[PDB]
RNA sequence: GCCCCUAAGCGUGUGCUAAGUGGAAAAGGAUGUGCAGUCGCGAAGACAACCAGGAGGUUGGCUUAGAAGCAGCCACCCUU
C-alpha cells in the first residue's frame, strides 16, 4: 500500500497544486 | 453467518425408532425449535421408514406430495427432522425448488443468533464453518458453469500457467487452512476460560452443577435459588454461557452454583467437541442438580438423554461424579397430572413453575446432605481474652453457634481444617 | 473508650457484655456487680458506657441517655425501630425530659462548638425516622 | 412588570451584499434589517459582542434603544438567525415600535417545581404568544408543577400573565404534560 | 501496565501524568497504573 | 428494530452527501440532542446499539427520542459474481446525515449522568458529534 | 525556488513549533504552549503548607458470632 500511497501524495507539492496524473 | 427470511417453513421426517407417539414428539420439539428460531410451522409430516432413502431422504411419492403442498402453501423452506448428506439435500432440493435445511441447521441457525460473547460466536461460527466443509464439491453451485475456471492445458516444457493444484484442491486447502487457525484459537482459549475461574477451585469449596436439557432451567432456577438475576427465558438455548454465584445454607460456606446451557437430545456432534464450558464445569463439579419437567410428554426421554450425554462425557475424561439427584420441576404450572405417576418412581420432585414458583426448602434440606461433608468436626475452649481468637473461629465460613462460659467461651462449633488446623487450643 | 446502645438489659448473655467484662484484664465480677446493682436497679433501660480502665481497674459511669432521636427507648419505648431515613413514624418522645435530654453530654466529635442539645434536636433524629411528638 | 431599554449603537451600513456581510461579520459585527409599521427599510451594523450578551441577559424579547447617528430608536426583537455548526448570529429581524403599541410577541416557559417523587415531568412547547406593549414584555413565564398527580396536560389556559398582557394562542395547545414515570421495561420498550 | 492508545483514570486517587514524553496514570494502587505509549 | 414498511423504489441511488443540513439543527422533543458534525451514513443496528446503551444508563425515568431513522435501502453486491450484470440486493437501511443534524434526543433529570450516556452514544457513532441544548 | 549541492536571501518584523512535527494518515485519550471570553473566592494577603481538631447517646441502622466511627445501605434542617 506505501507504493500508491506515496504515489497518490505527492500530488500535494506545490508545484502540482493538488493534482497529479493517476491520482 | 447469514440468515435469511423465515416464517413460511415445512418439515419432514421419517420415523424409524421409537413408537409413533416418539415420532410426534421428535416432530412438536422440531416445531418448538422452529419457532423460537422465527418460523410459522406450516405442515410437519413423518413417514414410516426403516432407513432413509439414500437419494432424497424421503422417497419419490413423498417428495411428490412435499413439493403439492408446498407450493399450495406458498413456502419456499424445507425442514428435515435428522441430519441429511449433501447427497440427500441436493435431490431433495431438486424435487421442490425450494431452499432445503435439517434440524442441525436450525440449531446452529438459533446459536449464532443467540450467540452473546465472542467465545460461543467463534464456536458456533467454527462449526458451521466445518458443517458446511463437505460442499465444497458438493457445492453444485461453487463447481458449476466452471468450464475454464482454470489451465486446462498441458505442454512440454514452458507452460507458465500456475494452477499446479486442482482449483478444488486449492479450495480444500484454504478451507482447511482457515479452520485449522480457528482450531487453534478455540484451544488456546482454553487456558483463558481455565484462568477465569482460577480462583475458584483453588480455595475449595461446594460446586453444585444444575444440568438439565433445554428448556429446563434456562437460569430460572439459578434466579430463584440465588437470587441473583440472570438471562431467564421460556425459549429455547438462551444461556449461551455459564454463571456462578455465592447462594449456600446458613452455613459460610458458599455452595457455587453453576449455570449450564441446555442439551438438546440428537446433538448433531459439533457443539459436544467444541462448547467445552459447560462439559468441563461438570467434570469438576461436586454435585449435580438434574432438572425436569413434570408436565412433559415423556420426561424419562430427556433424563436418559441426559444422563448418556454425562456418561459419554465422564468416561470420556476419566471422572465419577457420584452426587446424582434429579428435580422434577414445572409444577406450578399445572399442566401435568402425571405428578402421581412421577412420585410412585422418581423422589425429590419438588416444584417450581416455568419462570417462578417456591417450595425449595425441602429440596435444600435433600441437596445439603450430599455437600456438607466437610471434615471440620472440632471443639475448642477459648480463654478469657479471646482478644484476636475470631479470626477463624466466627468471622469464617462454616461456623456455628455454641454456649458461653466464664473464661472465655466453650466454642462447641466446627472449625475448617485447612483455615485453623491446630490454632485452635483445648 | 468503647461505647454501645443495643439493648443493655444484660447479664452477660453476648459477646459484647461477657468477653469485655472477661477481657482487659479487669476484675471478673466487680464491674459487673456494680452494674447490676445501680443500673438493673434503675429499670435497667438503655444504658451506653464507656471504658477507661484506669490503673486501678474502675471506671464509674453515669447515667447516660440516648439522643433526642430515640429518647423514648429508655423513657417508655420498645427497642423496634428502622433503618431507612424518613421511614414511616415508630413512636412519639413527649414533653417531659425537654431539658434533662440536653444535661447528659454537651460536645461534637471536632472541637468546633458546644450544644450539642441544639445539635441532636434534628442531628440523628432524621437518620431512621424516628419522630419526636 | 416594566422592563427598561437596553441603550446600543448601530451604524448605517455603507455597502451592501454578500461580501459586504462576510468581511463586516468577521470584523465583528452583523448585518441586521430595522423595518417597522412606518416602512422604513434599513441595513444595520450591530456589535456581535453586544447583541449575544444583551439575548442573554434580557432574552429574545428586550427592548434595544439603539443609538441612530445621535437619534435613537426604540426597536424589538422578532426572530434571529443563528448557524447551525457554529452557533453564530447572521441576522435578525427588529421593529421600529413606540411607547403605546400592543404589538405580539412571544414568549418561553420554565418551571419551579420539579415534580412528584413519583411521577415525571416533559415539556411539550416552551413557546406562547402573548399581546404585550412595546415597552413591557414579559420573559419566562413560571410554570407550577409543584408535587401535581400525573396525568395532567397543562395548556395555556391557566398561565398567569403580568399586568396589560393578553394570550394569542388558544388556551388548548399543549404546553406541560405530567406524564407517569415510567419503568426500565418501559424505557426500552420505546423505540425498540 | 496495561498499555494502549487509549487510557483514563479509574479511581479519584490516580492521576494523569506526561512522564518522560509518554502519558501514564500514577495511582496508589498498582493495578490501575497503565501507560499510552 | 426499526426498518420501512416498504419503499417506493426497491433499489435507489446512493444518497449525495453535501453542506449542511438544513433542518434538524436544535433539540425539539427532548432537552439535550446529538448535534453530528460530518457526513454519515448511519444504520439501524447503529441507532439500536446506541439506543441500547441510553436506555441500559437510564433506569426507571426520564425519556428519549430518536430523531433519524434508516430511510434508504442500500444494496451490497452479492456473492462473488466477479462484477456486472445488475444491481445488488437491498441489504442495509442507511440514513444519511449531514453536519449540524439532531440524532437523538433526551430529557433526563440526572444532567451529569444524561450527558455522560450521551457521550458514550455518540463514542458509538462513526463521526464527531457535539451535544447540544434545546434551550440558547 | 532563493544554506550546499543548485541560480537566486543562512532576507526584514510580529508570534507558534520541541515533535525533526515540518519531512504520510484514522477512530480516542490527554495538568504542552500560543493566543478569546468566563467562575465564586479575591493583594482582607486569597489558596497550598506548618499547623491544637482522635469515637456526640457515635459497638444504633438490616441487627444480637460482634454489626464494635468503620462490609454496605436509603439522611447529613444538626454548632459558644
Amino acid at each position: 500500500a506505501k507504493r500508491g500511497r506515496k504515489k497518490r501524495d505527492r500530488k500535494h507539492s506545490k508545484a502540482n497544486h493538488g493534482k497529479r496524473p493517476n491520482a | 453467518y447469514r440468515q435469511l427470511r423465515l416464517e413460511r417453513v415445512v418439515l419432514v421426517g421419517v420415523w424409524t425408532e421409537g413408537s409413533a407417539a416418539d415420532a410426534e414428539a421428535s416432530l412438536a420439539e422440531l416445531a418448538a425449535l422452529a419457532e423460537t428460531a422465527g418460523s410459522e410451522v406450516l405442515e410437519g409430516l413423518i413417514q414410516r421408514r426403516d432407513k432413509p432413502d439414500p437419494s432424497t431422504y424421503i422417497g419419490s411419492g413423498k417428495a411428490a406430495e412435499l413439493r403439492e403442498v408446498v407450493l399450495a402453501t406458498g413456502a419456499d423452506t424445507v425442514i428435515c427432522d435428522g441430519e441429511l448428506s449433501p447427497a440427500q439435500l441436493n435431490a431433495l432440493e431438486k424435487a421442490v425448488k425450494v431452499k432445503v435445511i435439517d434440524r442441525t441447521a436450525l440449531i446452529l441457525d438459533i446459536f449464532a443468533q443467540h450467540a452473546t460473547s465472542r467465545e460461543g460466536k467463534a464456536q458456533v461460527s467454527l462449526a458451521q464453518m466445518e458443517y458446511m466443509l463437505p460442499r465444497l464439491r458438493g457445492w453444485g453451485e461453487s463447481m458449476s458453469r466452471q468450464a475454464g475456471g482454470r489451465a486446462g492445458g498441458a505442454g512440454g516444457g514452458v507452460g507458465t500457467r500456475g494452477p499446479g493444484e486442482t482449483k478444488i484442491e486449492t479450495d480444500r486447502r484454504r478451507i482447511r487452512e482457515r479452520m485449522a487457525k480457528l482450531r487453534r484459537e478455540i484451544r488456546d482459549m482454553k487456558k483463558i476460560r481455565d484462568t477465569q475461574r482460577g480462583s475458584r477451585r483453588r480455595s475449595e469449596i461446594p460446586s453444585v452443577a444444575i444440568v438439565g436439557y433445554t428448556n429446563a432451567g434456562k437460569s430460572s432456577l439459578l434466579n430463584a435459588l440465588t437470587g441473583a438475576g440472570v438471562l431467564v427465558e421460556n425459549a429455547l438455548f438462551a444461556t449461551l454461557e455459564p454463571t456462578t454465584r455465592r447462594g449456600e445454607f446458613e452455613d459460610g460456606r458458599p455452595f457455587v452454583l453453576t449455570d449450564t446451557v441446555g442439551f438438546v437430545r440428537h446433538l448433531p456432534t459439533q457443539l459436544v467437541e467444541a462448547f467445552r464450558s459447560t462439559l468441563e464445569e461438570v467434570v469438576d463439579a461436586d454435585l449435580l442438580i438434574h432438572v425436569v419437567d413434570g408436565s412433559d410428554v415423556n420426561p424419562l426421554a430427556q433424563i436418559n438423554a441426559v444422563r448418556t450425554v454425562i456418561n459419554e462425557v465422564v468416561a470420556e475424561y476419566d471422572i465419577a461424579p457420584p452426587p446424582e439427584l434429579l428435580v422434577v420441576n414445572k409444577i406450578d404450572a399445572a399442566t401435568g397430572v402425571g405428578l402421581a405417576q412421577l412420585r410412585r418412581a422418581l423422589p425429590d420432585a419438588v416444584f417450581v413453575s416455568a419462570r417462578t414458583g417456591d417450595g425449595l426448602d425441602k429440596l435444600r434440606s435433600r441437596m445439603g446432605e450430599l455437600v456438607e461433608s466437610t471434615d471440620a468436626t472440632v471443639d475448642v475452649t477459648i480463654p478469657y481474652d479471646r482478644g484476636d481468637l475470631v479470626a477463624r473461629v466466627h468471622t469464617d465460613g462454616h461456623v456455628d453457634a455454641t454456649e458461653h462460659t466464664d473464661a472465655g467461651t466453650r466454642i462447641k462449633a466446627r472449625v475448617p481444617a485447612p483455615l485453623a488446623a491446630t490454632l485452635r487450643e483445648y | 473508650l468503647i461505647k454501645l446502645q443495643i439493648q443493655a438489659g444484660q447479664a452477660n448473655p453476648a459477646p459484647p457484655v461477657g468477653p469485655a467484662l472477661g477481657q482487659h484484664g479487669v476484675n471478673i465480677m466487680e464491674f459487673c456487680k456494680a452494674y447490676n446493682a445501680a443500673t438493673e436497679s434503675q429499670r435497667g433501660n438503655v444504658i451506653p458506657v464507656e471504658i477507661t480502665v484506669y490503673e486501678d481497674r474502675s471506671f464509674t459511669f453515669a447515667l447516660k441517655t440516648p439522643p433526642a432521636a430515640k429518647l423514648l427507648l429508655k423513657a417508655a419505648g420498645v427497642q423496634k425501630g428502622s433503618g431507612e431515613p424518613h421511614k414511616t413514624k415508630v413512636a412519639k418522645v413527649t414533653w417531659d425530659q425537654v431539658r434533662e435530654i440536653a444535661e447528659t453530654k454537651k460536645a461534637d466529635l471536632n472541637a468546633n462548638d458546644i450544644d450539642a442539645a441544639a445539635k441532636i434536636i434534628a442531628g440523628t433524629a432524621r437518620s431512621m425516622g424516628i419522630t419526636v411528638e | 412588570t416594566a422592563n427598561i431599554p437596553n441603550k446600543l449603537t448601530a451604524n448605517v451600513r455603507t455597502r451592501t451584499g454578500k461580501g459586504a456581510s462576510r468581511q463586516a461579520r468577521r470584523d465583528g459585527k452583523v448585518p441586521a434589517v430595522l423595518y417597522g409599521h412606518g416602512t422604513d427599510p434599513q441595513h444595520l451594523e450591530l456589535n456581535a459582542r453586544d447583541f449575544a450578551a444583551v439575548l442573554r441577559s434580557h432574552g429574545t424579547n428586550a427592548i434595544l434603544t439603539l443609538d441612530i447617528e445621535g437619534t435613537e430608536q426604540l426597536a424589538l426583537t422578532k426572530a434571529l438567525d443563528v448557524h447551525p455548526i457554529r452557533r453564530n448570529i447572521q441576522h435578525a429581524d427588529l421593529l421600529v415600535v413606540q411607547r403605546g403599541e400592543k404589538v405580539t410577541v412571544e414568549v418561553t416557559v420554565l418551571v419551579e417545581g420539579d415534580a412528584t417523587p413519583g411521577t415525571l415531568v416533559t415539556q411539550d412547547a416552551n413557546t406562547i404568544e402573548i399581546e404585550a406593549e412595546a415597552l413591557s414584555i414579559p420573559e419566562q413565564l413560571t410554570v407550577s408543577v409543584e408535587g401535581v398527580e400525573a396525568g395532567t396536560q397543562i395548556t395555556a389556559g391557566q398561565i398567569s400573565l403580568p399586568e396589560g398582557v393578553n394570550l394569542i394562542s388558544d388556551p388548548e395547545l399543549l404546553v406541560v404534560n405530567v406524564v407517569e414515570a415510567p419503568s426500565a421495561e418501559a424505557l426500552e420498550e420505546e423505540g425498540a | 501496565m496495561k498499555v494502549n492508545p487509549s487510557v483514563k483514570p479509574i479511581c479519584d486517587k490516580c492521576r494523569v501524568i506526561r512522564r518522560h514524553g509518554r502519558v501514564m496514570v500514577i495511582c496508589s494502587d498498582p493495578r490501575h497504573k497503565q501507560r499510552q505509549g | 428494530m426499526l426498518i420501512p414498511r416498504k419503499v417506493k423504489h426497491r433499489k435507489q441511488h446512493h444518497p449525495e452527501q453535501r453542506g449542511i443540513a438544513s433542518g434538524g439543527t436544535s433539540v425539539s422533543f427532548g432537552d439535550y440532542g446529538i448535534q453530528a458534525l460530518e457526513h454519515a451514513y448511519i444504520t439501524n443496528r447503529q441507532i439500536e446499539s446506541a439506543r441500547i446503551a441510553i436506555n441500559r444508563h437510564i433506569k426507571r425515568g426520564g425519556k428519549v427520542w430518536i430523531n433519524i431513522f434508516p430511510d434508504r435501502p442500500l444494496t451490497k453486491k452479492p456473492a462473488e459474481t466477479r462484477m456486472g450484470s445488475g444491481k445488488g440486493s437491498p441489504e442495509w437501511w442507511v440514513a444519511n446525515v449531514k453536519p449540524g443534524r439532531v440524532l437523538f434526543e433526551l430529557s433526563y433529570p440526572d444532567e451529569k449522568t444524561a450527558r455522560d450516556a450521551l457521550t458514550r452514544a455518540i463514542h458509538k457513532l462513526p463521526i464527531k458529534a457535539r451535544i447540544v441544548t434545546r434551550e440558547e
